[PDB]
């Protein structure tokens, strides 16, 4: 709806995404989680593994 | 900080080397190898993986501010002129994307 279109539309105006969160004020925290849907073969050969994962990043 | 990024894309053209009518751009260069892979015997070749560093001087980059370093991801990467350094044995070459460049 308009409410919704007006507030991504609006967003990033005057955003830098050059730019860290908090750059010259503190430390970007990145609190990770990892769920492994299946753990890959792992390749002898190449002393190689694959892994699927869903990463989030908060 | 923005407005630094700004004044130095500001008429700038990475289409021609710093001091490209001066002198040689001097380019100092550094590797850290985090592996040295199988060696194919069969095909004669080796497989390896890099840090590859380049440093240089581009004087249209001055910047006068109380920052003094601008430490940037690879957004900028292709805003500035790059050296066209390749490697001349390489058979196949790749870059890293994942999870961004
Ligand atoms: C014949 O035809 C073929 C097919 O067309 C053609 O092959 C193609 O060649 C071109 C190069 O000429 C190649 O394009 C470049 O690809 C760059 C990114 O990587 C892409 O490849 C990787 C890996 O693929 C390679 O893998 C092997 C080697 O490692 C080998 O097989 C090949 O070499 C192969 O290419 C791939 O992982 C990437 O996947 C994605 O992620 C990229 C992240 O940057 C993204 O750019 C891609 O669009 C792509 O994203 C989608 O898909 C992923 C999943 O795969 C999703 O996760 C995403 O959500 C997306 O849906 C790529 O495929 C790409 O970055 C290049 O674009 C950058 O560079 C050009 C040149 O400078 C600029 O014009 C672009 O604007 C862009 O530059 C921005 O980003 C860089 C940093 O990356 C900054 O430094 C720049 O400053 C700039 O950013 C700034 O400006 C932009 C706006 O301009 C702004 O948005 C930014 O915020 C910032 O301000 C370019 O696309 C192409 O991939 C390749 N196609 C193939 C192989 O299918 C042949 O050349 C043709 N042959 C001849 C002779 O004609």
């Amino acid at each position: 709806t308009t409410v919704f279109t007006r507030i991504l539309d609006r967003l990033l105006d005057g955003y830098d995404n050059r730019l860290r969160p908090g750059l010259g004020e503190r430390v970007t925290e990145v609190k990770t989680d990892i769920f492994v849907t299946s753990f890959g073969p792992v390749s002898d050969h190449d002393m190689e593994y694959t892994i699927d994962v869903f990463f989030r990043q908060s | 900080v923005t407005v630094i990024l700004n004044n130095l894309l500001e008429g700038y053209d990475n289409k021609l080397r710093p001091d490209i009518g001066v002198k040689p751009t001097l380019i100092h260069t550094d590797m850290y190898v985090n592996s040295i892979g199988p060696v194919n015997a069969i095909n004669m070749e080796y497989t390896i993986d890099i840090f590859f560093a380049q440093t240089w001087y581009d004087r249209r980059l001055k910047f006068n501010s109380t920052i003094k370093v601008l430490r940037l991801n690879s957004n900028m990467v292709g805003k500035i002129w790059i050296p066209d350094t390749f490697f001349r044995n390489s058979k196949k070459a790749d870059a890293h994307w994942i999870t961004t460049p």
